[PDB]
């Protein structure tokens, strides 16, 4: 009985490879990525109306 | 020792069947009269 | 006096609007009307540096 | 050590389903009748 | 005073309505009438502890 | 006073109704007036157990 | 006397508009009233260096 409860936590182990917390982290590195991706470089140029 | 994985082979298919039993869910119906 | 909060945070540029409701936006390194200069402008917390060493924030309840 | 490139495999896996699922982003309905 | 509830609880909003119907959200820090500011969100379970250590929850029928 | 019935039994959540119209949806931790807490709730044998003692049970005719 | 300022700021040649409403393009060896002559072309920044020490950017207000 002691092997089918290790076989339980092994296979919930296999099934999912991923902490919730690793999930969250991930997350936050695929944000910040993303945060670079669309990064402008240097200064925008002001939106205004001339005349 | 050796018995172990054999047993999880099943087992993994098993919840492999359980794990998408959840994922579908059927929508609304709708009917009219007069 | 008159107190801005910063109204869409950008990397580079800010745009404020007043307590008064003036709007207004701004670089990095300029001038501040209410304040002199700009010190530091960060996307990081929506800090603004003033050149007195004072923090802009947005509006409180606006969160 | 093989357990350790055959984790980062597995969950490599999971990780590039996770970020194409991150990625895409359905658009929206606009429904009128009269 | 007024006795708040909690309408809607998740990760880094809330949804609060008063005794007398006001209707309100807050993020993690800010203050609230009669119990100061909010210091912890806790997404589990649904409960709310304030800076004066009061607890916001929900219904006792609606819980 | 008012005697009350199971009537609808599901894991989690409890149905109870008595004569005087009063059908309602209660939890585990529920304040039942006239009883006051369920202690303990069994989704199987329809036996709901009371923190005052009480044991609240189904029709034995409507069953 | 007469305040110019930038328009457009490329290599090769530079732009220029006074205060008044009259405005002129300029190259490296050229003069200007009340600036001097042109000793260099700073086409990063704009920037244009003059021989009375003197640097013609944008506006405050076109910034």
């Amino acid at each position: 009985e002691v092997i089918d409860k290790k076989a339980f936590k092994d296979m919930t182990r296999n099934l999912y490879p991923l902490n919730p917390e690793q999930v969250v982290k991930l997350k936050q590195i695929y944000e910040t990525s993303e945060y670079a991706k669309a990064a402008t470089p240097g200064t925008p140029p002001k939106p205004t109306a001339t005349s | 020792q050796q018995e172990i994985q054999q047993r999880t082979s099943d087992m993994l298919t098993a919840a492999t069947q359980l794990v998408q039993d959840w994922k579908q869910v059927e929508t609304q119906v709708y009917t009219e009269g007069t | 006096r008159i107190i801005y909060y910063i109204q869409a945070v950008i990397p580079g540029r800010a745009w404020l609007i007043g307590s008064n409701g003036s709007t207004l936006t701004v670089r990095e390194g300029s001038k501040i009307p209410g304040y002199g200069m700009v010190k530091l402008i960060d996307s990081l917390q929506g800090r603004i540096l003033t050149s007195s060493g004072q923090v802009i924030k947005f509006s409180q309840e606006d969160s």
